[PDB]
């Protein structure tokens, strides 16, 4: 299985939308995570189940997406929300765990 | 010689909600929610409405001098105000019960 | 909004509705015969089969 | 909560090394165990996975049984055990951790992802 | 759930379009589609019965909204305010809620239907033809528009050709 | 939904009454109605458990309903109608959906029991009778009374009746 | 409903637990279980996107509660544990039936899978395997591995079997 | 299909409650049309589905009826309502299209 | 919206005529298109009905070859050709409007009867 | 509402007796009615059962024919006739009244136990 | 069918939940009666289907239980509640009616 970014880099200012999208080789169903890692740190989980909300994490994310298309909006971008997002699909059984490219968000 | 039993495709993207599925794409569905609207205010049943202007209900119901053309209008079929009116009691001071005024002249 | 010459039979204060559908998401403010407010963005219901082409 | 990881450095191309995570807050026994290298600069490579018993692992297709993974619930800590290590392994190796399903291995409700990672062991193998 | 749709029957057919349910056949006389019009009109009975009963259930709204309170009214206003949004809250459950299991239910229905006519079809055929399993039957014996059409319409005659497909078998 | 009722089996039978489902025997003995008392005690179980369900779940009321108010608390009385309004039409909806839904889960429920039966009766039987497709099974070898009774009960002994029904067969 | 589960299939397996649907296979090499890992992804998807799609339907409650009424203002206490009271009521109802309901479909939906699966292998043994009715078939030739493999697979090979298996038949 | 009236005539008294039944051959499930019409003059179309009320039809008109026997009521008798009732059984699949022979209000 | 109706008359038994409806305020592209006729006094009685393309047309049981019928979109008008007519076929044709179908041809929400109906023409066969 | 049972009595072993009930306040063709005996100080035996029609109806398995029950639904009275009787069946006898549901005798809503009891009559036998 | 209680006999005092456990040879679903009886008195039915409380008994009852397993509940023990208990297999179809033994409590 293979997940896709687009795009591969976006820039965008403070305060406005934007919208990440990871694509599947196969059908994945809704076994997809979104996490966020900026420059040097370890990767904060966002997103399980393709639309669920990690608790801790601000409402401006919104996870949204089934089977080989799928999306993360970002509404009003912030200083703190600049950093590398990476699709991952996991499924426990199968045993299939596979992590996108990741897209860098910048300003 | 064979025969085979099937079913009906088409060119249609509609797609539907279902609770084994997300995003199933069906043959025909109909929408059972409105979104659009006119965008105007329009008659209801003939009646016109009875837009008050600039002033509010204190105002038109005092018969405040600056708006004179609601004293002609006698039937209506609902009363359009402006969301913060400025027009109304000119003299300052309180009103009594203006809610409840308010509740029995909308009906 | 504007006051037009229509002959509407509900009136939201974003403007009027002319359909018989059962719901809206347009506003819960509503006169005359009017569908039901809903915050859903979308009710459809299938009346067909899965497309498989 | 938190997980540490220890034994990281250099090792000589075909050399071993042993990797070792520590979990202080919460009880390793109910949580699978991911091994995730990234390399300087390109993204996230998922590497291995042990159970909640140690009885089902799994590794990723460009370790040719290279990688041993075992784990230890009375001391809280996970190890992984490189050998034959080539140019290509050189990474920062992050350890992380999984809750278990209710329906098998694959969770139905609450937390699924990999909730919480380590900080990250700089392996690097040159001569 | 009743394995014709995506089971044994894996795609539909967009060469088709008089009917949702129907048969394409193909003798020395040449290939063709039809629909089964018995079928497609249960289905568009039925769907078309539970979309509105479902739809006259909900009594259409005949009333107005909007309240006005002043600084010492808080408590009715909070209260309005919580009626209100209590009500939208149960509406909006109820009608995504149906949504949801309708469309479930209408596609078993369908399945269903595609199943029970493979079953007709099945029946009236027995040992003269072969189930070659994605939905076809190979008939043992040289079969014309005419016996086709006995079949569509559910009078094929078992007896008449018994002799012949027993022979082929 | 399962093309037993009103399926395959055209119609109901008037002359058994100790039954929802049943068997009608005919042998040199005499013909006869029987009703499956397996099949009809547990729809009993599952309908009543259904029914009983739905109705505890509608908890009693145990309060009154009515208030007064005066002409200048027209909100109140405006507030206290929307409320009774409100609550009178969800409990309306609920019901009728329920009732609607729950018909016909309940006839799909008889239609499975009368297609399980017959799926019963069919693989007990196997390659000893023929299945004239009414829903009814002409046996390749005499059957007395005790046999019948043998189907009725699920104790059909398939090798003792095979060396005759393959002759026939 | 289907007739698998606790039907014609007695009961279930506590040696298999890798899935909830699978095989049993007995060979001249030996026995063992398997689990059918298509049928059991599916079946985890769906359930799984029923309770999710059940749960997100009712929004998280924000606010908060209690109100306070003085002698003179009783009915308006009233009036807020009318409402109060209430929404708890439909709320409940809405829970409870909920369950109640969705309960039964997934029993129905497991029981269909283990159906549909044994159907499966039905349309790829055909004549090379006996239907022994408890939930397998005997085959009419030896069979590796190798082969229950391609069983599993839905890759069966039935020309290459076909003629040992009709001699044998 | 043929579709027939009871009574063929009726005459009532104004603010009677009114019943015309329409009784088919088969069974034509809720194909059913009311139409009304006054002399010389084209038809309006007053109900369809055996129950839906089209738009601007006061609603003192009722319909009611599946399978083969369906009904018309008029409660509150108006002057305006002594017409010619028809029933109509459409279908667009199947192509059907049939006019019942019609019933005439009197006072 | 309403529809106008013309080129009925009196013409002579075995004769032929053209009947027209023109409509004003919609579009007839989205709409089936019926022919019925009332004799006088008598009831009514449907004739015949064409599509929105063209494609499929259908006419009563007592008219055997006798009517055409045929519809032009862009002129928003839809035509009846009667030839070999009868003494029978006296009557006022109508021209009414269904709404198409959501479903094939069924319309499963919203208008299904003949919402607008024409004025109606007389045609008249006699000697 | 009551049951009014009479007839019980002291009756030499191997002799015959006959016990009635007799209702009041309810009509006793929409009742099942059943007799039931206690042994002094004993726990509760159920004995006889009649129908609404007094077309079907079954006995315990210690009346081996014994036992015969019999109704009258004008005259509102339920009868047993025992008859071989011996020292075993010597107890209090209770008329009980038991609702009959539309499905069959099965009640699905409302009342289904035993509603009514009688007062009891003391059957006694001994030389 | 052969229904057991447990315990025989039991001692509580005045106030104090009590319960009687009843068992069955075979599954019985719901068709179970709980019946009180004082010395030298006809019994009075307490609860049918097992769970349903007989109109005019008091709201301390409460049953319980399915299948094999049944349980009867008298919260809140007061003196009029001092008597035999009996659970009842009914079922008119099949024609089976069963007394349990019977449980005595005492003070």
């Amino acid at each position: 299985i293979q997940m896709t970014h687009i795009p591969v880099s976006l820039s965008a200012s403070v305060g406005d939308r934007v919208t990440i999208t990871c694509r599947a080789s196969q059908s994945i169903s809704s076994w997809l995570a979104w996490y966020q890692q900026k420059p040097g740190k370890a990767p904060k989980l966002l997103i399980y189940k393709a639309s669920t909300l990690e608790s801790g994490v601000p409402s401006r994310f919104s996870g949204s997406g089934s089977g080989t298309d799928f999306t993360l909006t970002i509404n009003s971008l912030q200083p703190d929300d600049f950093a590398t997002y990476y699709c991952q699909h996991y499924n426990t059984y199968s045993r299939a765990w596979t992590f996108g490219q990741g897209t860098k968000v910048e300003v | 010689d064979t025969i085979c039993i099937g079913y009906h495709a088409n060119n249609s993207t509609d797609t539907v909600d279902t609770v084994l599925e997300k995003n199933v794409t069906v043959t025909h569905s109909v929408n059972l929610l409105e979104d659009s609207h006119n965008g105007k205010l329009c008659r209801l049943k003939g009646i016109a409405p009875l837009q008050l202007g600039n002033c509010s209900v204190a105002g038109w119901i005092l018969g405040n001098p600056e708006c004179e053309l609601l004293i002609s209008r006698e039937s209506w079929s609902y009363i359009v105000e402006k969301p913060n009116p400025e027009n109304g009691t000119c003299y300052p001071g309180h009103f009594a019960d203006y809610e409840e005024l308010r509740e029995q002249l909308s009906s | 909004a504007p006051m037009d010459e229509c002959d509407a039979k509900c009136q939201t204060p974003q403007g009027a509705i002319n359909s018989s559908l059962p719901f809206q998401n347009v506003h819960p403010v509503t006169i005359g015969e009017c569908p039901k407010y809903v915050r859903s963005a979308k009710l459809r219901m299938v009346t067909g089969l899965r497309n498989i082409p | 909560v938190q997980l540490v990881e220890s034994g990281g450095g250099l090792v000589q191309p075909g050399g071993s090394l042993r990797l070792s995570c520590e979990a202080s807050g919460f009880t390793l026994s109910s949580y699978w165990m991911h091994w995730v290298r990234q390399d300087p600069g390109k993204g996230l490579v998922w590497v291995a996975v042990i159970n909640s018993d140690g009885s089902s692992t799994d590794y990723a297709d460009f370790v040719k049984g290279r990688f041993t993974i075992s784990r230890d619930n009375a001391k809280n800590t996970v190890y992984l055990q490189m050998n034959s290590l080539r140019a290509e392994d050189t990474a920062v190796y992050y350890c992380a951790r999984a809750p278990q399903g209710t329906v098998f291995g694959v969770v139905i409700i609450g937390a699924d992802g990999f909730d919480i990672w380590g900080q990250g062991t700089m392996v690097t193998v040159s001569s | 759930l009743f394995g014709a749709i995506a089971g044994f029957i894996e795609g539909g057919w967009t060469g088709m379009v008089d009917g949702w349910y129907g048969y394409h056949h193909q003798n020395e006389q040449g290939s063709g589609y039809a629909a089964d019009q018995k079928s497609t009109q249960n289905a568009i009975n039925g769907i078309t019965n539970k979309v509105n009963s479902v739809i006259e259930k909900m009594n259409t709204q005949f009333t107005a909204v909007g309240k006005e309170f002043n600084k010492l009214e808080r408590r009715m206003e909070n209260l309005n305010k919580k009626v209100d949004d209590g009500f939208i809250d149960i509406w909006t459950y109820n009608a995504e809620l149906l949504v949801l299991l309708e469309n479930e239910r209408t596609l078993d229905f369908h399945d269903s239907n595609v199943k029970n006519l493979y079953e007709k079809v099945k029946s009236q055929l027995k040992n003269n033809a072969k189930e070659i399993g994605n939905g076809c039957f190979e008939f043992y014996h040289k079969c014309n528009d005419e016996c086709m059409e006995s079949v569509k319409n559910g009078t094929y005659d078992y007896p008449k050709y018994s002799e012949e497909s027993k022979l082929n078998r």
